[PDB]
């Protein structure tokens, strides 16, 4: 199971908006674009898209100077489409890319706006109709089924997306392909007579998808004392943990469960 | 819509006193774009921090990793002080993992 | 790789 995925980020400045745009394959970054850099142009941020040629990023390049222009367009668009001022800031949001199952086909396309932060215009996953959020989003749904839009990004989608995602994760398999198996501990912290807290820590692994889970006695619990969002070590790896209120001496009845992809087998950690 | 920010303070690896090591601020789930995220040692602000390129998640939420070299010791307290406008004030999180 | 096809509403 795999991804590329774009995502582009117009924001409206009371002149020219600032354009930023990056891309992932999975969870690692390969690709970035800011308009408020000197001289903007796409900048590698993986190895493995470092030794392309000059005539490829030239040409991404060209591609993303050509969507900022056309999204100062969109943002201009959009203030009219709900008639809107134009003292206020505004935001555009894109994300389009190909997930590859574990098979590893297309399993699903992706072509999907925001307006403020609300959605605006989707890509269905027919790759052959569009899901419109408001009846103004529904004025870019007429003029894209007019020009039989769905039609252009099925045959990206289908085709150089999952070829491009293919050969990037070949000229980096030995990054891409490989999975970093948590390291995992607990710690134990008395809170009073009565009450102590357990915390069960996953660090350094990749990808970031992981599950972590009390459990007491065999049991499934909820409280907890926290699930902590998944967040980012900087250095390409991930980290999670889990924790949870118990009694100040039953320590020994609660384990603590890890999944992740890089395990030959689910883990079992405990104080 | 107006999200406000959810905060993070940790480090890249196990602190221990001494050695070199990273502190992380990871600030997320919030929008519009523009945010200030600084780093503090002991209340003030720490010069040479570093950010990841700006993103969202599948709700259009924004998130960003700031990040500095540092090397942590006994009583040098760490923060991360965060400004957004769904903020009343800036928040402060200070620096605890273990 | 981008798409050569920009966003346009």
């Amino acid at each position: 199971s795999h991804s590329m995925r774009y995502f582009d980020t117009a924001v409206s400045r009371p002149g020219e908006p600032r354009f930023i745009s990056v891309g992932y394959v999975d969870d690692t970054q390969f690709v970035r674009f800011d308009s408020d850099a000197a001289s903007p142009r796409g900048e590698p941020r993986a190895p493995w898209v470092e030794q392309e040629g000059p005539e490829y990023w030239d040409r991404e390049t060209q591609k993303y100077k050509r969507q900022a222009q056309a999204d100062r367009v969109n943002l201009r668009k959009l203030r009219g489409y709900y008639n809107q001022s134009e003292d206020g800031s505004h935001t555009l949001q894109w994300m389009y890319g190909c997930d590859l199952g574990p098979d590893g086909r297309l399993l699903r396309g992706y072509d999907q706006s925001a307006y403020d932060g609300k959605d605006y215009i989707a890509l269905n996953e027919d790759l052959r109709s569009w899901t419109a959020a408001d009846t103004a989003a529904q004025i870019t749904q007429r003029k894209w089924e007019a020009a039989r839009e769905a039609e252009q990004w099925r045959a990206y989608l289908e085709g150089t997306c999952v070829e491009w995602l293919r050969r990037y994760l070949e000229n980096g398999k030995e990054t891409l392909q490989r999975a970093e198996h948590p390291k995992t501990h607990v710690t134990h912290h008395p809170v009073s007579d009565h009450e102590a807290t357990l915390r069960c820590w996953a660090l350094g692994f990749y990808p970031a998808r992981i599950t972590l889970t009390w459990q007491r006695d065999g049991e499934d619990q909820t409280q907890d004392t926290e699930l902590v969002e998944t967040r980012p070590a900087g250095d390409g790896t991930f980290q999670k943990w889990a924790a949870v209120v118990v009694p100040s001496g039953e320590e020994q009845r609660y384990t603590c469960h890890v999944q992740h992809e890089g395990l030959p087998e689910p883990l079992t950690l405990r104080w | 819509m107006q999200r406000t920010p959810k905060i993070q303070v940790y480090s890249r690896h196990p602190a221990e006193n001494g050695k070199s090591n990273f502190l992380n601020c990871y600030v997320s789930g919030f929008h519009p774009s523009d945010i200030e995220v600084d780093l503090l040692k002991n209340g003030e602000r720490i010069e040479k921090v570093e950010h990841s390129d700006l993103s969202f998640s599948g709700d259009w939420s924004f998130y960003l990793l700031y990040y500095t070299e540092f090397t942590p010791t006994e009583k040098d307290e760490y923060a991360c002080r965060v400004n957004h406008v769904t903020l009343s004030q800036p928040k402060i999180v200070k620096w605890d993992r273990d | 790789v981008r798409s050569r096809r920009c966003l346009r509403l």
